[PDB]
């Protein structure tokens, strides 16, 4: 819900910048001279930035030394069919690259195997000026590096086709990270329109970083492989560590926990990592079922939670959810719902970007009169 | 302060018969922001702390038997027992929490004839 | 289970001071206040004071002003009530009761819904 | 490893035990392909293999032209 | 507008679960033994779940029996060029599969023809344990089944490459469904800042299901082919049937219809199935035009509707919309706009998650004072 | 933020319409007769609409005249391997087309090079009934035309496979256009919960059009190539020119500028075209750094701006942004922030769809009492 | 060319100097492919080239059938 | 078939006449490919066809290795 | 067209009862109330009562309390006026008028904007 | 109750001349929540029901001729006819709907000299 | 730099009129009002009037009603002070002061935080 | 109108000593919507316009030396100089802006002994 709080960046802003340097006179000639005898080199551009340059394909050599010499000029007839096949192979990759660029207007993400093969990407990772821990982390999870990379078309001139590959840099690794799932808490009264609710809006990923917490509201952007979470710091907010206190005490005096308020009580399920939260309201029938014993639990009105140890599916109304069967340990902390604390008569509804202190101020401003 | 007075001081009711206790306050105990009468009825037995029977104007605490009921408003409130039983022999208090100090009632003792 | 447990009874001499403990269980201690009620033998309940477990705010009875001190220990979740200059009128049973919710403004007030078992204090020679 | 804690008071779950990989910066590299400037062969004939080679060379030239249009 | 009310699920949660079972010792050997002599079989895994297993490609046979035997070991020279071509064909599909997985980090959607060809998908549909009506429905609209399916990379070991295909199951078919389009209803006074508006926020798809209504707020997710609507129950809410009453009486006492309120009056068009709703407010010029007779209607200030019988385009300001030319019958129900009922002085604006009853309560709480 | 104000259209509504005409009897025969001797023609359908028709591939000729005649019928053996290769080439494109359609359920966007090659698209652009300026504009930026085009599968019958290509029409070109970036302005008081803030919600693209302004709120949809901005008028609002006054005087009496209010002050950066806006609040440390001299500026609490002349990166908290290095001239207009004008006690917070006048009315309605 | 103006009072930037290309309408065209109705050749033999041709023809027929299913 | 009703009081349209296809559950299946464990042939020679076969086998091995990295 | 149509005139004897119908057309019947106004020959309008067509709430004149009954039929969208114990003072023309909007609180209400054609009731021997 | 009085009881105005009718209420008819004077002016012809001419303080019903106008506030209100015509010969009533009962005015008859 | 610059001093005869200019710099002129204050030699400040630079609203002193006219020129951002029927009492120093913001309701006032350098007007023969 | 009176009319304070000026208004200057006392203290030197020292109840203008302070509320307000210096020799005025007209004080002159 807090994705509107994020700032606006430019992902390719760096890469395009290098692309621009590539249009300056002499730069293509410099890169060409550097790769004259080698397929990998380090080149310092006019602005002084040092970049790794690689020659992945050499069509010039094949075309000018293995195709033209073997064809006659009087009644041309190629001696061998295999040559044709070889040409079709060698050109194929180039064609594919062009196709992708034409589809993506010169900026393609994720980077495909035509732009940068697995071996070339691994070699680039090995040659990057980073620590060995980062090299090991990204040498693995190569698919995530591909999904977080960009490919920018830069220039085609002086018989050289150059494009720019923009790879991620993970400066923060192995720090503790956790995920917060929130569902709605409504007072399960009988009358349809007499119910007031609250939901916490701070759902998403949190990660320790340099003494603060990086908060990613769109948990869909973050990619989870095993217990590793790859997240883009661009779509994040820097918060004090005290935000974690909101998990153990929503009314703690150190941090003001963000919440929303409403009068609509609909039943829904949030499938968490090790279980499922079920908010059952109204006449909706909510159950938890196992593939062997069938229905094993029936939820009453309110908010409940079931782990995935014995539960395989959860049915809320006409919806059926499959729970994640990832191994782990779940704990249930019993407590009085905080929704019951509020007086429905003076409860402020239809508040989206609010918090517990802001809701208290709103209630106290309704008791300004009277 | 809001002084509370109870009537009668002592009550004798036969088994299965209605019992009535009246509580009157020197000032209104209505909480204007939520329109609630902040008065509570407790019962106490020898060697035991008071237990909350009625809160607000007329609301029963969860687990309280349905025979106990509250009524009244403004200045006079009433606690009613539909059918007095053996286990209901206790001292009943009315107290107001509308404003500090929390003044409890004089106390009414219920006995079986 | 929501409950309050108080310390055992004490015997004191006049002019001394008495400390009564009340530990809370089954609920978040810092979300509610704690009221202290005194009951003399053969007499009704007497309210002594109320201490907020959230920020330590205290409200004492006018008769007990300057004579009674209430403290809150959030680490152990225990309310302590101390009384000084005890006399022959202090001998009574002291109860700790859970009071209004202090973390939400104008929250639902159901009165003193949870009570402690009671601590008897006898002042005699 | 991975643990989860559900809080009934706030109807919220927290899953812990994960390890971070935060993308903090960008690394830029240049990938180059050595192209040929030669046009189609002027030779003509009835051979099918030379026609296939001509078709492949036309595809290569069209790809180069499309890349040039992209750059411009 | 109500897409924030939906719960959070995990689409591949089931499929990954089966993938996990595939890592247990003996399971790959069981599937291999089951497909020893057949390309299709039914296998019961360790947990007892019964799954259809298919062998789509057999590279082992070709590589070990048709390539190695025909090549010499002393001065190897293949007798025939055609063999090479055959190899290129047979390997091609595998390469494509790998490419897709590398692009999608092991989870690809929609399922392409490389992962599962049309014939293989039809055979799987025929072998699925479902009713004949569902088999006929999904045997048709194969492209929708592809678009609603997942492909999860599972394991590659013991010379067996196994992945998991997760196909949809349509348990609710042929029940009545309808779509609700809403546009803004604003007052049409002269002064710029004196006008008050209201839109109904319950736009989207509604479908009868087990005595209730499944409501899909994001109508873009639902896929319409002819008069058939394919919708995912995960992105849905269960509502009572009385919600339909809101179409015939917005002030009905059975259901509380959801609306929003604003003081912003902008002109816009909503292109419906059989026509177009036009909200012309301001100095904006709104017209409806036919390709033959040109402009055929000019809209006045307010909300109006034009069918597609003679209207081909509708112009609102600088925007031009093409209407859907699907054959159907349109009806116009004349009535006094409800916006005119509300007093602008006491009208509560800037309410998003509200309803008729909530707006009435808000107005009555402004008449608490006075 | 204003993307919810947009109307709902149907992008393929026109194209599908033509597709429908293609199912009528005689239309396929008409198109076939028109392209009997030519690969390009103009055909008038039953409804009278004139459409360009092209024959991109002719598999019938090759299959029936170059494959069947050269194979024997008694012990068939093809004389030459090359024929097979030729067939593989000629069929390949068709297969690719089918694959794309199967992936996209008959409607594919953007249009790939298989559906319409570069030469065919350029020929269609040349043959379109538009002005020479539009032909030059779209003949260039062919990738944008591809990204803004649709390909609709229509019919396959009478040995003719026909689909519909729906190309953009740019009726408004070379008019002035500009972009508005907004960040949040909050009071930088010491206490955490004593800060009121306000942001402008009218961010996005504005373009002069027929005496009014087309406003595109989702600036991500618009595609910028050099100084040319390609925008879809469907996702736009028509506004008076006076909206530009909001840039020079937020309190101007001609137009009511849209803003939103909040009490949450978080630090972020908005990367603009020629610089970066930095909102630094709380204890967050914000800096601007150059690749050569390192950190060159440290931002204090409030909203500031740095151009890209010497600044290469900007760090806000744990986030690092790269600025765009596009050449241009930046100007800084010093002025007292308007957030300092408002009284925090009577400031209306949690307003999303508001404006200056609406906020003034809300404040004046809090001074109705007292 | 491209200029930018930052306003501190409203904490907002305006970038000017761009030229418009607004998509106002749609142009529809029909692209056709001439297909063949011939089925697989009835001939049988041990030649590998005819088998490759048969496989390619099967792929072509499958593509046509898939297109027909799409249309229907 | 398909009908539409416009309501002027609420400025809303309802289109009826559609038939449902609601995805209520998932069906999981396993698709397997029989791979070969053989490495590149140790033979060496100047023939072009064997070099093409070696290149194709290298592509196949690279695909297998990439799949193995994906799984791990 | 927004309109109200009333039943024809009636002749009654003293002590009898009279039923007057008023059908609404051209607007949503349940969104508004209905007022009944009596006009004696050569006299001004007299208000008799108002019935809400949304929930059936009725508000009668003090003089007519207990003597007049108003009912609403939402199926036919018809309001019915019933009067008992007719006398020589009850012969008059009865009009049904559309009244304030009852589905919106504090709605704009321009008075009795729509009126029925009128039904004449004569009480004589 | 709020009684309404009209003046004059009978009015005689020549053609094309102004016509003034005054309506006075015993109590204010201003509706405080919206600051509107809940008074209405109707006209009645022989054999016809009353028709709404003026509602609120001074607002003309759609379709009413522009010659009719309303004015006044607080306790006194005025109905003005700019130019009396032949078709304007009718009985005019003022009513209040601020609070029930809805008390109509005495009625003013307009005649042509 | 936020500042106000006034015109030079003037010498006038009784019965004449005097025009005083005050140009604003360093801030948005139309967001605030302008007050005019007169100070006689050896006397305290006297308030004369206030003109809003946003819409031209004027509020004059009761003593100066009908005698002083204030105008605002938003093009040059200059406020003015015109006085008629000058007498031997008029001779004084006139200051222009920035007043509270005229674009936000109930905005922060801060009083007259910015003042002009002052223009001396001498009325003598 | 709200007349303001200052005391004393003339003040003589030695260097580095406190300087107290009292300002009293005939009416309260508290601004109820924001609970602020709309009173301001200015200082004026020969040949110079007044400069704003204190605004609201007790708030110092940016750049004002910390020695100047304001206090008081309701009806009496006080301007205090912690340590009078040579540059502080000026005429001090207390003005109000709660309601028009803006009435300045009589003026207090501060001199060094």
């Amino acid at each position: 819900f807090l994705g509107f709080l994020l700032g606006v960046g430019s992902a390719i802003a760096s890469g395009v910048a290098v692309s621009k340097v590539l249009h300056l006179e002499g730069e293509v000639n410099k890169i060409k001279s550097a790769l004259l005898s080698t397929n990998k080199a380090v080149v310092s551009l006019s602005n002084g930035v040092s970049v790794l340059t690689s020659k992945v394909l050499d069509l010039k050599n094949y075309i000018d030394k293995q195709l033209l010499p073997i064809v006659n000029k009087q009644s041309c007839s190629i001696p061998n069919i295999e040559t044709v096949i070889e040409f079709q192979q060698k050109n194929n990759r180039l064609l594919e690259i062009t196709r992708e660029f034409s589809v993506n207007a010169g900026v393609t993400t994720p980077v495909s195997t035509y732009m940068l093969t697995n071996s070339e990407l691994l070699s680039l990772i090995n040659d990057m000026p980073i620590t060995n821990d980062q090299k090991k982390l990204m040498s693995n999870n190569v698919q995530i590096v591909r999904q977080q990379s960009y490919s920018i078309m830069s220039i085609i001139k002086e018989e050289v086709l150059a494009y720019v590959v923009q790879l991620p840099l993970y400066g923060v690794i192995d720090t503790p990270c956790w995920k917060l799932h929130t569902s709605p808490l409504c007072t399960t009264n009988t009358k349809e329109g007499s119910n007031i609710c609250l939901t916490r809006t701070d759902r998403g990923w949190y990660c320790d970083n340099a003494g603060s917490v990086s908060f990613f509201p769109q948990a869909e952007t973050c990619k989870v492989q095993s217990n590793r979470v790859f997240c883009d710091t661009m779509n994040s907010l820097t918060l004090p560590s005290e935000v974690n206190l909101c998990n153990v005490d929503i009314f703690n005096p150190k941090y003001d926990c963000k919440i929303m308020t409403s009068k609509t009580d609909v039943s829904s399920s949030v499938i968490t990592s090790l279980g499922a939260i079920v908010s059952c309201y109204g006449k909706t029938k909510c159950t938890a079922s196992n593939k062997n014993r069938g229905i094993i639990k029936t939820f009453s009105n309110g908010c409940d939670y079931v782990s995935n140890k014995g539960v395989d599916t959860v049915s809320v109304g006409n919806t059926l959810y499959y729970v994640n069967k990832q191994e782990g340990k779940s704990l249930y902390v019993k407590g009085e719902p905080i929704i019951n604390f509020y007086d429905p008569l003076v409860f402020p509804s239809d508040e989206f970007d609010a918090s517990i202190s802001q809701v208290n101020e709103k209630i106290n401003q309704s008791l300004a009169f009277i | 302060d809001i002084q509370l007075t109870q009537s009668p001081d002592s009550l004798a009711v036969s088994l299965g018969e209605r019992a009535t206790i009246n509580c009157k306050s020197s000032q209104s105990v209505l909480y204007r922001p939520n329109n609630k009468n902040f008065l509570a009825w407790y019962q106490q037995k020898p060697g035991q702390p008071p237990k909350l029977l009625i809160y607000w104007a007329s609301t029963r605490q969860s687990g309280v038997p349905d025979r106990f009921s509250g009524s009244g408003s403004g200045t006079d409130f009433t606690l009613t027992i539909s059918s007095l039983q053996a286990e209901d022999v206790a001292v009943y208090y009315c107290q107001q929490y509308h404003t500090t100090p929390l003044t409890f009632g004089g106390g009414t003792k219920v006995d079986i004839k | 289970q929501v409950q309050l447990v108080q310390s055992g009874g004490e015997v004191k001499k006049p002019g001394a001071s008495v400390k009564v403990s009340c530990k809370a269980s089954g609920y978040t201690f810092t979300y509610y206040g704690i009221s202290w009620v005194r009951q003399a033998p053969g007499q009704g309940l007497e309210w002594m004071g109320w201490i907020s477990a959230y920020n330590g705010n205290t409200n004492y009875e006018q008769k007990f002003q300057g004579r009674v001190t209430m403290t809150t220990d959030t680490s152990t979740g225990t309310a302590y009530m101390e009384l000084r200059s005890l006399t022959s009128d202090d001998t009574a049973v002291y109860y700790c009761a859970r009071d209004r919710i202090v973390v939400v403004t104008a929250a639902n007030y159901y009165g003193l819904d949870v009570w402690g078992q009671g601590t008897t204090v006898t002042v005699s020679s | 490893n991975i643990t989860e804690e559900f809080y009934q008071s706030t109807c919220s779950a927290v899953s812990k035990g994960y390890l971070s990989a935060l993308r903090t910066g960008w690394y830029t590299s240049v990938i180059t392909i050595e192209l040929s400037n030669i046009k189609e062969i002027k030779c003509n004939g009835t051979d099918a293999k030379v026609k296939l080679i001509k078709q492949e060379l036309d595809k290569y030239k069209n790809a180069v032209t499309e890349l040039q249009l992209l750059m411009q």
